[PDB]
């Protein structure tokens, strides 16, 4: 569920940590591709990795949950885009502190009761 | 010396309302009917005309 809400590069600074490594010039992938890139790859790659803008990690963990519950086959594969809808107007319409704290107990508990 | 003849056919139907049920198979076996639990997970909103 996390290859299906998280991406695999930056475009909303998502993958800040790693994007910290390649201003430092100390990557895996050399540190002489970074140099040899435009003026629009290197002003987006520190702007993206000096200030982090992270997304909300609710997509995520609402398909971790729907993910777990299609592989329990407590609900047909058919439904696993229609209680999406539903636990993204459950938890939001009725969002609080307790309310986010106890979505997470829900990434550990209902995955192991896979 | 009896004449020419046509045929005419009704009926009448009083003190019942005509009925149309909202079930796959036009029959009830719970209140709750099958395609009303069809916008019960997540709203949906259509326009309908008789």
């Amino acid at each position: 569920a996390a290859l299906q809400s998280q991406p695999s590069g930056i475009n909303s600074s998502d993958d800040w940590t790693q994007a910290m490594q390649r201003i430092m010039a100390l990557t895996t992938r050399n540190p002489e591709a970074f140099r040899q890139q435009p003026q629009a790859n290197r002003l987006s790659a520190i702007l993206e990795a000096v200030v982090p803008s992270r997304s909300n990690p609710t997509h995520e963990k609402v398909l971790a949950i729907v993910n777990a519950l299609v592989e329990n086959k407590a609900i047909r594969g058919d439904e696993a885009g229609l209680v999406y809808n539903a636990l993204l107007e459950r938890v939001a319409r009725y969002n609080s502190t307790n309310v986010q704290t106890n979505l997470d107990r829900m990434v550990t508990d209902v995955r192991e009761a896979v | 010396s009896a004449v020419t003849s046509v045929t005419q056919k009704k009926f009448l139907c009083d003190r019942v309302m005509w009925r149309i049920p909202f079930s796959s198979n036009f029959m009830s076996m719970g209140a709750l009917t099958d395609l009303g639990q069809n916008m019960l997970y997540a709203n949906s909103a259509h326009a309908l005309d008789m």
